[PDB]
């Protein structure tokens, strides 16, 4: 450290190289025609969100600031289903949708043809194409269950009560069993950086971050990372497939997310009952007991609509 | 890069394309002016 | 009196009195028309009952 | 004017053009269509004394409801 | 006053200029939009003796 | 670097010319206007 | 004063200048129509004796 | 006291120093326009005398019983 | 970067594309004040 | 007195005159249009019952 | 880099669009006070 | 006393007075309006009833 | 740069002339606006 | 003393000297100002026996 | 900056222009307590 | 008593001595147009009823 | 580099000067709110 | 007596006095005006019912 | 630097004489007020 | 790095900015106190 | 640096008159102040 090198003509053969690699440009950050549109895309999308949430609070900037994590742009009404909304009534809301989804698919397609350039392996559109899968299951499963509504609203906070309300109205999320896979896939992510991290750290003194290098000509830090592993669990992978582990766990995060979301409301619709009927759900002694007048005094109705109305009770 | 009289080709293009874009959505606005009126 | 167009390229100068000249003229217009009542009686002359 | 394309590289403009054009026009149609006025889909048949005028109130709607019949 | 295109390079400042119109056209007719009074899509047929206003009505 | 002197004497004819015109008409326009529809 | 041009870029001063200034007028644009005396796309064409004012004092 | 910009570079105190007096100044406009006093922009208008003030101490027993509003 | 010449030629264009637009902007709002004043 | 011309340009003069006579000219007008019910007297002439 | 000849020049822009800027602002502020007065 | 000007610039001392003579006679005029009831008694003369 | 004390001379004696001469021209708007509506 | 002046920098000193009476400063200003009894901005023109106070022992 | 000899040149007109301007601002208040005297 | 000013700048001086003395009146004719009732009883005398 | 002792009292000159201008636009401010609406 | 000033610069001195003088100055009158019924009987003497 | 003693001394007596002229000028305005509108 | 001479005049200044700072702050606490004392 | 011993000599000698000045005045404004409200 505090002995950094400065280099004045190009690296690459601070500053940068200027020239191509084949087929692919270098030095400008790559857009190429698919990237200037999907920030185009992008961009008409952010601005329908921003402006909806200042105009929700009456175009005054200082509770645009003060009370933005609250606000949100919100999906249609429930009884439109499936059928255009009215423009304040969750019309914003789905022409910002698309312009956010074709962004997100050409920002994809800008990835894979910068791959395919640089003469790189297909791994990394790939692996963003699993989250763009997640991501279309929040478009798919209100589509499946045939209303825009059931849609995630536009809002820091607000994207949160729906991730709340979504978990409550099918009966506790954590007995979907995707959900729980998905779960093991993500903290599953963070043990595989944190070992695979502070194993490379451990031996960067024996050049073990040239990892490229350590993978065509194994050197003793290869060598050294195999046998702490070996040593501590009884197996080990290698220098190259260490790499394929994490690049499993994080794709099967957001698939295995993207199944578990498309399975609720249109083939469960309760997971705790369907935790039940599996073999789920742990007994606990009984808390309360109903009797029977009261298991028809105590049962409610379902929410219906609210009311249009103002009523006086003049008597 | 573009040689001048190369621009000056190319821009007789733009104009073209431009104004018979302008005219095909002239038309598009006086068939639905004449279908519904906004003013 | 003449030497104060010295410098100045005179597109510029006949753009800026030219656009200064449209505001100013609709301005006037907008304005006019509002206090003479005219073409408020125009229509009135002609509307259809 | 033509020097125009001497300064920007006509190439990289016609991508911001036609991407510009694009989202401007699905903008308006998306905004049209979901308007009472010209929601064209549903109602395009109706004659111009037919159609809605003036509704613009922000809650033309029932924000709360259930979904509809499922079958 | 021509030497301003000396110190900033013309090529950026029209790109800057272009993108700040663009995003401020939108945003007034987006202001516009979600008034009542301006509401042109729904309401722009009406007549302005008959537009409306932001104020209450008289003795209710 | 715009008009030379000789230009700009040119160039000051002309625009004294052409501001007389202007004003001469705008004379007549506001001798009819004050006929028709007299603001005093 | 001009020497003070000397000590700082006039093309950082003005950049900066100009993105203030646009910043600062939006921002004052939006807090009065936002404000009910002065939200004047719906309600400019009201005339200053029955526009909004803001409650006066409670001990009224 | 001119020596003070020999020991501090003074093309960058300017800097410092307008980016604070800048900051200052739309704090306290900010703190005002969300008072109720002195929210300008509504009740700018208003006299001094009939111009809002914040609640005051009973000067009393705060204990004499209420008597209902006149119907 | 540019000559002076070449400044005072694009400054030409510039200061008559601006004053132009505002031209056009000018007669958008005469239109707009005569169908809908919002003062 | 006219040394407080020199180092000065005459285009810059003009530009900064210009600017302060349209500024007061229009104050002025604004102002005076308050004051003495004028066009409000032409336009109650002309208006229709 | 500036010279103190193009420091000189460009004050006088400067100080001139300064003033062109106050003065439309303050017939901005003129024309929205006589409409609707703040004090 | 002349020389307290040297080493000052005239345009410097003649754009800081300018500057202090039209604050202070706006402040000054828009004080008086105030007090004097004028331009008020003006609009009253004039006013329509 | 700019003015020398000739042009200076120079320009001074038109913004003189001027300045007179648009101190008339509103010197007589004053007085028709007088006559018209006094103000004192 | 001021050979404390060989042993500290006064270019580190006076900056950190200015930040601590600057935030100092205004920490206290916002403590008063968030009270009841010095909310001066709402209640400044009341008179002392007039201004808040909190709460006394009842000793019963 | 200035100077002792433009030094001397400015202060004869500055105070000039100073006496001259209080001499017109004497008339103006002579005329205005003639017209609505303020004691 | 003069060896005082060595040392000094003397546009520094003057611009000490000018911003005081503008605070000064300033606070002094706030103080005073409260204590002595005035303007408020020229605006009175002028009023309309 | 570093300031020269004549250009850091011209510097100064200006800096306490501009900053006294300021306090003085200030207390006009001050005045003015104080008799629209005095917070004490 | 005068041993005292020497090592010690003449615009310190005068400027740290002059600081305790104002200071002490306002402190007596702020002070003072609370004690003595002055200026308020001057207020009541001019005030308007 | 800063003043000589010779630019002292004769800045000092301007200085004297501004400040006496200013108090002579304030010792009217008192006199005045006093007979307008006594404070003791 | 300052020398004895140097860090003589500092402290001069510094001393005496300090007690100015404490003269005001005393004026500003006086008056605190007897518009609305917290004892 | 600082302040030599014939320079404090001169010095102290304007001090000390000064502050007799300043003694004498605040002298007058007490025996006013006293002949106008006694505190004891
Ligand atoms: C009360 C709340 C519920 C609950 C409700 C839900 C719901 C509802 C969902 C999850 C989901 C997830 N939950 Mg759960 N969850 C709860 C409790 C937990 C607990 C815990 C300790 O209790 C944990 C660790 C988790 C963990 C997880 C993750 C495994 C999973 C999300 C994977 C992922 O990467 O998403 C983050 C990744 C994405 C969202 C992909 C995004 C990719 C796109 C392409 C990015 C575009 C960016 C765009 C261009 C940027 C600009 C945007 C504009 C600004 C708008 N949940 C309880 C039971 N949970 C999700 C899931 O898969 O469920 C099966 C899901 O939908
Ligand atoms: C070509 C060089 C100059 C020019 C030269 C002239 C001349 C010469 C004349 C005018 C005239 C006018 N011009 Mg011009 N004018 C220019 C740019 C402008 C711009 C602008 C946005 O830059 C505007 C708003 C105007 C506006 C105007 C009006 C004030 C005026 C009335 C006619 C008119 O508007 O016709 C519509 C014009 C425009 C919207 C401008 C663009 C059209 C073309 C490219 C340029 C002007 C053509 C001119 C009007 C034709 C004159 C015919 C004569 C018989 C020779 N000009 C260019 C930069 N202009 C006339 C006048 O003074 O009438 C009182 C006149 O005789
Ligand atoms: C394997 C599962 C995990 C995953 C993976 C993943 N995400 C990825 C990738 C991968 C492998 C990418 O390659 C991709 C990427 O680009 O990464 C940097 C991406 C990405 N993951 C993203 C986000 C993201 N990922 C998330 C999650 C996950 N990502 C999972 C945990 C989340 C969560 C947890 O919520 C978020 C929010 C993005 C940062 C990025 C995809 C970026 C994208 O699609 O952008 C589209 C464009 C826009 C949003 C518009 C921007 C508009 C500008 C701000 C406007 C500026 C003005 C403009 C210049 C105007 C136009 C003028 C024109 C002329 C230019
Ligand atoms: C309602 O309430 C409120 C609004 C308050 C009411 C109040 C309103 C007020 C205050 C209004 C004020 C208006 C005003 C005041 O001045 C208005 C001023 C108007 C003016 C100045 C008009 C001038 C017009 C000039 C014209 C048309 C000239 C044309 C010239 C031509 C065609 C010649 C071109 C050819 C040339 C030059 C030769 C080139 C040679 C070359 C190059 C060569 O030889 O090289
Ligand atoms: C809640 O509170 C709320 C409600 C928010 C209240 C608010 C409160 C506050 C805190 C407001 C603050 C306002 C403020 C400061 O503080 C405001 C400060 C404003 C300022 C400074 C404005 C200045 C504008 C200046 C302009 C426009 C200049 C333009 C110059 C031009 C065009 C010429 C360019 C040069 C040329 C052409 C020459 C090139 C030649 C070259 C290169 C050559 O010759 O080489
Ligand atoms: C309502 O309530 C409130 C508002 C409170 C009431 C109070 C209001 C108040 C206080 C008003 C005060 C107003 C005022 C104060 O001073 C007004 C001052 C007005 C002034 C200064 C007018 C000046 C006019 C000058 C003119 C027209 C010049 C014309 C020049 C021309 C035509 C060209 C000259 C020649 C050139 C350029 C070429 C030269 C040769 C060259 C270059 C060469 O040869 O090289
Ligand atoms: C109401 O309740 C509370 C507020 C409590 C009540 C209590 C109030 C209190 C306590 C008030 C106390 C006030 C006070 C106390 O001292 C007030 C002191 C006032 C003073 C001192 C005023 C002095 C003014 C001096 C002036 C105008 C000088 C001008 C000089 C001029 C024009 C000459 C300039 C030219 C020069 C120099 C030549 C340069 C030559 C050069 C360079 C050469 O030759 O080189
Ligand atoms: C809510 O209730 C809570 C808050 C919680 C209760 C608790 C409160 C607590 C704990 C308070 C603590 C207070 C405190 C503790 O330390 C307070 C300490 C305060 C201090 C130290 C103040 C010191 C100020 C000093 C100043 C301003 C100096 C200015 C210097 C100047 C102007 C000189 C400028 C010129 C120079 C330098 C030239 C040099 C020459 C050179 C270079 C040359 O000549 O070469
Ligand atoms: C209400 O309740 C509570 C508040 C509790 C009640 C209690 C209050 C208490 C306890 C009060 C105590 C007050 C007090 C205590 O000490 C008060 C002490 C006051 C004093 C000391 C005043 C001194 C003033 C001195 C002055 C004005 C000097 C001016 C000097 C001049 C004009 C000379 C200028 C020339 C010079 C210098 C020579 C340069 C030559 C040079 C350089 C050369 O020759 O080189
Ligand atoms: C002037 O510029 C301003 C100042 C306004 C710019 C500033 C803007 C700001 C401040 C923006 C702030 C944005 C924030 C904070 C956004 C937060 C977003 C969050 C947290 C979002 C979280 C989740 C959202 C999800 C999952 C949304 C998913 C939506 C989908 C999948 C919609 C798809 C719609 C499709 C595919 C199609 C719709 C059209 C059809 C085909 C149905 O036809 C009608
Ligand atoms: C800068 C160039 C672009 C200009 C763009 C337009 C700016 C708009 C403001 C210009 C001046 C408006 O001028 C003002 O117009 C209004 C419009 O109701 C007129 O108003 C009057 O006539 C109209 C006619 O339709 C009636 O509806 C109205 O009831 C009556 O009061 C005023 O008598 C006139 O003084
Ligand atoms: C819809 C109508 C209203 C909007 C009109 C928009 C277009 C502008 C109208 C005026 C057109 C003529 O405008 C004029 O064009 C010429 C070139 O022809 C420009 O000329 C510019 O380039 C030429 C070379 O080509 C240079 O020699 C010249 O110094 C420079 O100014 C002028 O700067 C511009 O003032
Ligand atoms: C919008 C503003 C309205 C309110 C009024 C503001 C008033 C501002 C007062 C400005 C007075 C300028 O007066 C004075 O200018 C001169 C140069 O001209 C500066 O002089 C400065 O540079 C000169 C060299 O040129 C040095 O010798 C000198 O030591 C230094 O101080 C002074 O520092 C300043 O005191
Ligand atoms: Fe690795």
């Amino acid at each position: 450290t505090r002995v950094q090198v400065r280099t004045v003509p190009e690296p690459g053969i601070f500053s940068y190289l200027a020239g191509k690699f084949g087929d692919a440009q270098i030095g400008p950050i790559y857009l190429g025609w698919a990237g200037v549109l999907s920030l185009i895309f992008g961009f008409i999308a952010i601005e329908i969100i921003g402006l909806n949430m200042w105009a929700s609070v009456g175009w005054d900037p200082v509770e645009f600031i003060r009370q933005l994590p609250w606000l949100a742009l919100e999906p249609p009404p429930p009884q439109y289903g499936l059928r255009v909304p009215p423009l304040n009534q969750g019309g914003w809301y789905l022409m910002a949708g698309f312009f956010l989804t074709v962004s997100i698919i050409l920002w994809w397609i800008r990835i894979y043809r910068r791959a395919r350039a640089l003469q790189m392996g297909s791994h990394l559109p790939w692996a963003f194409a699993s989250a763009i899968f997640l991501y279309s299951t929040f478009f798919f499963q209100p589509l499946l269950v045939g209303s825009w509504s059931e849609m995630v609203p536009f809002g820091i906070f607000p994207h949160l009560d729906w991730t709340s309300a979504f978990s409550i109205r099918y009966g506790n999320l954590y007995y979907n069993p995707f959900h729980a896979l998905s779960i093991a896939f993500l903290y599953g992510s963070a043990v595989l950086f944190a070992m695979h991290g502070a194993t490379i750290l451990a031996v960067a003194r024996m050049g073990g971050e040239r990892e490229i290098e350590q993978i065509t000509d194994r050197g003793t830090a290869a060598e050294r990372s195999m046998l702490f592993w070996r040593w501590c669990m009884g197996f080990n992978a290698t220098m190259e497939s260490i790499h394929r582990w994490a690049w499993w766990f994080a794709v099967l995060t957001t698939f295995t997310g993207g199944i578990g979301i498309l399975l609720t409301g249109t083939v469960v619709d309760n997971w705790y009952l369907w935790g039940v009927k599996h073999g789920l759900v742990a007994p606990y002694p009984a808390q309360n007991q109903l009797t029977p007048e009261q298991q028809d005094l105590l049962r409610g109705r379902y929410q219906g609509t609210a009311p249009d109305s103002f009523p006086s009770y003049v008597v | 890069g573009m040689t001048e009289e190369e621009a000056r080709r190319f821009h007789g293009y733009m104009v073209t394309g431009t104004l018979g874009y302008v005219v095909v959505a002239s038309v598009a606005h006086f068939l639905a002016w004449s279908w519904r009126p906004w003013f | 009196m003449h030497r104060i167009w010295m410098g100045t390229d005179p597109h510029i100068i006949m753009s800026a009195l030219g656009s200064f000249l449209v505001g100013a003229v609709l301005v006037m217009h907008i304005w006019a028309y509002g206090q003479f009542n005219w073409p408020a009686t125009l229509k009135a002359k002609y509307a259809t009952p | 004017m033509h020097r125009i394309w001497l300064m920007y590289d006509p190439r990289r403009v016609m991508v911001a053009l036609v991407g510009f054009l694009a989202v401007l026009a699905l903008v308006i149609h998306f905004v049209l269509l979901s308007s009472q006025r010209y929601s064209w889909i549903e109602n395009g048949t109706l004659g111009a004394d037919q159609a809605p005028v003036g509704a613009s109130a922000p809650a033309a709607a029932a924000e709360m409801s259930p979904l509809p019949p499922g079958r």
